[PDB]
């Protein structure tokens, strides 16, 4: 069937676009807790990875 | 990051979001040489597409470029059937090898058209599939979904709707499948018609299961929502053909008794050409 | 030649087989030659001139030789646009005046072609004079018709007489399979 | 159908050839805008192009 428009919008809103942000530095690996998990592994025990 | 770069060099420093947007604007720009040259001849005419109107066995069937920047654009998909034994032809995939490679597309919608229509034995048509313009690189592992709804207007003698364009791959089975690079079909689609003018009618007819890959550009949403453009999710070759014949497919003046007629004409020509060969 | 199976003679193939339908089969087969070896022969696309002289031979329609056919067609019929029509033009012009011009010699090419034609001088004020024609074609059939003089339709039409060609030709083939069964 | 010959004039009509001009000299990457920007991108921002 024809998919309206609000069933296309993907964009997030944006509030305001003069506003400078400050946010904390991510941990590392972010998003990515597979490999940061693997690497915490690879470390502890001294396997190669 | 590298994004984030140009957008600070665009923006002094600042990444606003006019900068990033200016951004992803020049770098969709500076790779976009190839299709304004397509625009440009689809404009002059030296690349002729329908975009209003309905024609019998052809649609604009949406392709990636050979090119390594990947563009989506239509290409005029055309399909011809004509007496015969049950052999459907791939003009631009039997264009220089021969012999019957099993291309594999051509063996999923022959399978498709012999098991969904059952009133004779080998299939009485003969399909020649070709595209219009050569730039399609037309994929082998996957038939296209564009493909089967020409062969069937074909066979039918159904004109299909130009104004949209048919996108996606199918099985056997007529389900349709999910294909990559669906923004950039549904955006080259866009651009030859605003190019050429928005009626708006035109659409683009791609799988449902690429729903949740639509992350459309802002203009062709902008389009959509004032109804200027439409976008069809279907999961299955009958509805793709509903939209395009613009009618149901079961029922009285529906499409499959119009296809099953064109082939009870072909099974005449046949027989015919058979009695008249004995006599 | 084996194997292969080309894009231009499918597409030929495909148009006659699908166009012109009485019989289970196309009832001919078509030979299509080049007097003399300097062409070029492009095997990835079809020709417009190749379909024109093949609906000519199947109908007996005598083609105008005044005129030159260039383009190239799909299987619907549609005319696409040729590289270098500037070229083709100008060389179909030379021949022409080589042999003296008529006042009615002509080139026959693809309407998509319009936004590459930009001809030298000598052509179009050939053309100014009346003395060489430009004919823009969007389908194979438009071609055919300013060829053989004749519309598509109507009483003593192309279409009938290529029709009535095959049909010639679909009784010899079952005359002489009639033969040979007995 | 028969293209006139209006149809098929493409030359730019000639109002005079006895002057010699004299017209300033074109920026750099004239008709050239993707080039040029691109470049301008590159230069600004130290990107290998």
């Amino acid at each position: 069937m024809r998919l309206s428009y609000e069933a296309l919008e993907w964009r997030t809103p944006i509030e305001n676009s003069t506003e400078p942000v400050s946010l904390p530095p991510p941990p590392p690996f972010f998003g990515q807790e597979r490999a940061r998990e693997a690497l915490e592994l690879a470390i502890r025990g001294g396997f190669h990875a | 990051r590298a994004l984030a770069e140009e957008a600070a060099v665009l923006g002094g420093g600042l990444l606003t979001a006019e900068s990033v947007e200016q951004a992803i604007a020049a770098r969709e720009h500076r790779s976009f040489l190839s299709e304004e040259e397509f625009l440009r001849a689809v404009q002059e005419g030296v690349i002729r597409l329908r975009t209003t109107g309905r024609a019998v066995g052809e649609v604009n069937s949406l392709v990636v470029v050979e090119a390594a920047p990947y563009w989506g654009r239509p290409a005029r998909l055309t399909a011809r059937a004509a007496p015969g034994r049950d052999h459907l032809i791939s003009i631009d995939r039997e264009a220089g090898l021969g012999g019957q490679i099993f291309h594999k597309a051509v063996l999923t919608l022959a399978g498709y058209l012999r098991s969904r229509y059952i009133e004779h034995g080998s299939l009485p048509v003969t399909i020649s599939l070709a595209f219009e313009q050569n730039y399609v690189s037309i994929e082998g592992d996957a038939a296209g979904l564009a493909e089967l709804v020409a062969a069937l207007s074909a066979i039918g003698n159904l004109p299909l709707r130009q104004d949209l364009a048919v996108t996606g791959a199918v099985d056997q089975t007529g389900k349709v499948l999910a294909v990559g690079a669906i923004n950039a079909k549904v955006e080259g689609f866009f651009r030859v018609c605003k190019a050429l003018g928005l009626s708006g009618t035109q659409g683009v007819i791609l799988p449902e299961a690429n729903l949740a890959n639509l992350t459309l550009r802002a203009e062709v949403l902008e389009a959509v929502r004032a109804g200027q453009f439409h976008i069809y999710a279907v999961e299955t070759a009958e509805q793709a053909l509903e939209i395009l014949a613009g009618a149901r497919m079961e029922g009285f003046r529906g499409l499959q008794e119009k296809i099953r007629a064109g082939l009870e004409a072909f099974a005449r020509l046949e027989e015919g050409h058979d009695k008249e060969d004995r006599e």
